[PDB]
């Protein structure tokens, strides 16, 4: 037998209790990220390699900026959550 | 024996749910850039191996259907399956055009007692959302 | 830039 | 500029909402599991490596058994969430 | 380039709370076996390089007042930082032997504006404990 | 078999 909730792998774009970032011009952060690393690496590293890549590229490439100054120069990391029981390639 | 089998048909589903556009009763803007995002996320998955379906605008009583009937479907020849959210978000909760939905229970459908062509097989799950209202001031 |  | 929620990892040892079994002459199931790996890989896997075989050692090598059959065969999977920008190796 | 950076003078701190007494008001009973647990876990941190503290049934006093302390501790030759969690717990929450505090109160104190000498460098926390009352019957 |  094995857990019903096993092998559930969840890539939320940010932490629990905090806002996800999107730019209208160019999309959101995460999915900028993702699709960056996913062309490049998609086919050659593993699920969470890639994932850590992107949560790098989230924290360090993207920052807020806003008229509003309550929203300028924010910030954002994304959250992996994984149930994952083996290591994942799309390979 | 430290990988997911991977020798199968087809490497899978995954659907896209793009929702840019909300009912006035929500009381949430437009998601402008969002259609960027799934036209990229189309091509970098359908580059993966996956087949790719992209619903846009959907309710919550949509979203949970779309949900349900891909877990009622038959995975044998199937490794994995994909599904990729796009929409306003607080704590614990998607947003449809009409409301919001718990995310818990839009995954559930594929636990391992509720969708047997998927056991031992990766159900991913890709989230753009937000799950609340704080920001994160950095640090230099 | 927007938030969800 | 970096978030301040980043470079976090939580290893948990059940999902959200369910319990976690803990065997009174053996220890609890993921610590068990969790020394186990570690002892083996700790200086050779990177850390999601090693969870990941952590969740495949205590979704399939443990089953509950209790007297109350409303707590007989049950089973649990562990559950990783990383903000990690990097890979992380013990060496 | 992609991986933390471990040339320190010391792999880090790693703080065990070990909890297997409780007080009879908050109606749970004593986990048999956490000994050997935190036996097991101080002799493997140890060997990974770790300078390990093993602190015995704590307050929720004690273990926010631990935690804030060792934050507020000088991190600049640790290369990381690990936490390990054996109590009673319920969703969100761990049990100290007098009640419940909430798990996120206890890692915020190591956030990169709280504790500026583990910035960039990762704070492991492993949690033993419940989340919840429900059980997973499983599948074959 | 005990649950935490």
């Amino acid at each position: 037998k094995i857990p019903v909730e096993a092998d559930f792998l969840f890539a939320y774009s940010t932490v629990p209790g905090y806002y996800s970032w999107r730019s209208p011009g160019r999309g959101s952060w995460f999915v900028q990220a993702l699709c960056s690393i996913l062309e490049e690496h998609g086919k050659d590293l593993e699920i969470m390699q890639i994932l850590t890549r992107v949560n790098d590229r989230v924290a360090r490439h993207f920052e807020s900026q806003s008229d509003d100054p309550h929203f300028h120069e924010k910030k954002q990391i994304p959250c992996v959550v994984s149930m994952l029981t083996k290591e994942l390639y799309f390979s | 024996t430290y990988q997911y089998n991977m020798n199968f048909e087809k490497l899978g589903k995954c659907i896209i749910i793009n929702n840019k556009n909300f009912d006035k009763v929500t009381g949430m803007g437009v998601r402008n850039g969002t259609d960027k995002d799934a036209e990229a996320l189309f091509k970098c998955f359908r580059s993966l191996g996956f087949d790719v379906i992209v619903y846009n605008d959907c309710s919550c009583a949509k979203m949970q259907d779309l949900l349900k009937k891909a877990s009622e479907e038959d995975h044998t020849n199937a490794a994995c399956f994909a599904c990729i959210l796009l929409s306003h978000g607080e704590e614990n909760v998607i947003y449809g055009k009409d409301g919001v939905t718990p995310i818990k229970d839009l995954t559930a459908h594929f636990r391992g007692d509720r969708c047997k062509t998927l056991l031992e097989k990766p159900k991913l799950f890709f989230i753009q959302a937000c799950r609340g209202t704080e920001l994160d001031d950095g640090i230099q | 830039d927007e938030v969800x």
